[PDB]
């Protein structure tokens, strides 16, 4: 199943940005999934924009609610995002993604390619973990009683969309090596990357689901740098 | 707020709050916070499912803790019973309807409607959701198993819709066959122990009388015709003759 955003890439400031996610391999006309928009300012982390249900209902990030319109069209297998009265603070890479409605803790898989556009539960993770090649990197994710939740982990290499590497605190999708493992105890969830290769250099985000307003909550991200020598 | 699940049979089946039925402690403690706090027809049905999943996941978690985190068939049975009660609440066929359960019913009334065909829609909503609700109850098991998920619990026995009184007799049977050795050994181990046993066995008869009477009203209003057929199905080599003797203090042990 594959999603993909499509948009202008450059937008005049006082105007309104329009994006469109084309899903293929599956039908959007189903209650099995949330359809989500995520944006990421250059250099910053992952911001949730809004969800939409196949029935047409959509809810938004409260800080941007007045400028967001998320619509869906079941008869052409797509849903769209509109950002009105844009400003400079809206320059970001915009991702569309999918999340299940049938599990306790939804995660986002798959994600769109991502398009650059130019003009309360909090997870705490450090900005950087730096280890030498072959060592063991441990990326912590802090949350108040975070073990009561199911935390997921995404790997984002530069220029690419995030990639799910761990979900339900220790499950690995098919394509992920066994060196990536997950833990969740007390107030800290831990992504552990053993035998850190050079290709492991990326940003790692822990994600959790907000059970009161039904949307993903992301940590700030952790840059994993490999020092070489 | 979905408390820590008092020890097994710390409180016996209550037949006094609702006089026509005997209510187990598990049902009284069933987690319903998100359902209670529920104060686009398709979207609000989804929101209900989400809150039901959250209550079911907590319920399953606490039941696992009650079973000392042992993923065994004893745990599956408790998950089977609590899932059924969730269904009878959703479908409206719950026999408790006390306090907070009256709130969850009114919340369900506002979602599906008060008309006659609403009750058939709650039955259809439960059928397309019941499997997901059962999986949520074992999400804590999935979080604690280091490896893959092994399904020691079986969906078919849990997801199959029975009348509440049917399942409660299955549960009461397992409760009775466990309390009986503890009581016959507390006597074989004396005017107080007999005044204690015969006050325990009176609770068992009074319970079985109210359940079997509730059975008749439900059955009239699956290979099971009498309420003893339920115990023959659920229990290990259950003899109805010995059972009526035990509850009537005629057994050749007492």
């Amino acid at each position: 199943v594959q999603l993909q955003e499509s948009g202008p890439g450059l937008v005049k400031p006082s105007q309104t940005l329009s994006l469109t996610c084309n899903v293929s391999g599956d039908s959007i006309n189903s209650g099995d999934y949330y359809w989500i928009w995520i944006r990421q300012p250059p250099g910053k982390g992952l911001e949730w924009i809004g969800n939409i249900y196949y029935s047409g209902t959509a809810y938004y990030n409260p800080s941007l609610k007045t400028r967001l319109i998320i619509s869906i069209d079941t008869s052409t297998n797509q849903f769209s995002l509109k950002v009105t009265s844009v400003t400079a603070a809206d320059t970001a890479i915009y991702y569309c993604a999918r999340a299940s409605t049938t599990v306790v803790s939804p995660w986002l898989d798959p994600w769109g390619q991502g398009t650059l556009v130019t003009v309360s539960y909090e997870l705490t993770q450090p900005s950087s973990v730096a280890v030498a090649p072959g060592q063991t990197a441990r990326i912590p994710c802090g949350g108040d009683n975070i073990e009561s939740k199911g935390v997921h982990w995404y790997q984002q290499k530069p220029g690419q969309a995030p990639v799910l590497v761990v979900y339900d605190d220790h499950d690995r999708p098919s394509g992920i090596p066994e060196r990536f493992s997950g833990s969740n105890s007390g107030n800290t969830a831990t992504l552990t990357v053993s035998r850190v290769e050079a290709g492991d250099e990326a940003d790692y985000y822990c994600q959790v689901w907000d059970t009161s307003s039904e949307h993903p909550v992301f940590g700030g991200g952790t840059k994993l740098t490999v020092l070489g020598q | 707020n979905c408390n820590y699940k008092r020890k097994r049979r710390e409180r016996d089946w209550d037949c006094n709050t609702k006089k026509d039925v005997c209510i187990p402690d598990r049902r009284y403690q069933l987690c319903m916070k998100e359902l209670t706090n529920l104060v686009d027809i398709t979207f609000r049905k989804l929101y209900l499912k989400r809150k039901l999943i959250y209550d079911a996941a907590v319920e399953g978690d606490l039941l696992l803790k009650l079973n000392n985190y042992r993923y065994n068939k004893d745990f599956c049975k408790d998950i089977r019973w609590s899932l059924g009660d969730f269904g009878d609440i959703i479908m409206g066929t719950d026999m408790e309807g006390i306090g907070y359960s009256k709130v969850v019913e009114n919340n369900l009334r506002s979602i599906f409607g008060t008309d006659e065909k609403a009750q058939q829609r709650r039955k259809q909503w439960w059928n397309e959701s019941k499997a997901q609700i059962w999986t949520a109850m074992m999400y804590s098991v999935k979080k604690r198993l280091k490896g893959n998920f092994i399904w020691i619990c079986k969906l078919n026995v849990a997801v199959n819709i029975e009348p509440q009184i049917y399942r409660w007799i299955r549960e009461w049977g397992r409760d009775y066959v466990s309390e009986l050795p503890t009581e016959v050994q507390k006597l074989k181990e004396c005017q107080n122990a007999c005044k204690s046993y015969d006050q325990w066995i009176t609770r068992k008869k009074n319970q079985w009388d109210v359940l079997s009477n509730k059975f008749i009203s439900v059955k009239n209003a699956a290979g099971i015709v009498t309420p003893y057929d339920i115990l023959k199905q659920e229990l290990d080599e259950f003899n109805e003759v010995a059972f009526e003797n035990e509850i009537n203090k005629r057994d050749g042990a007492y």
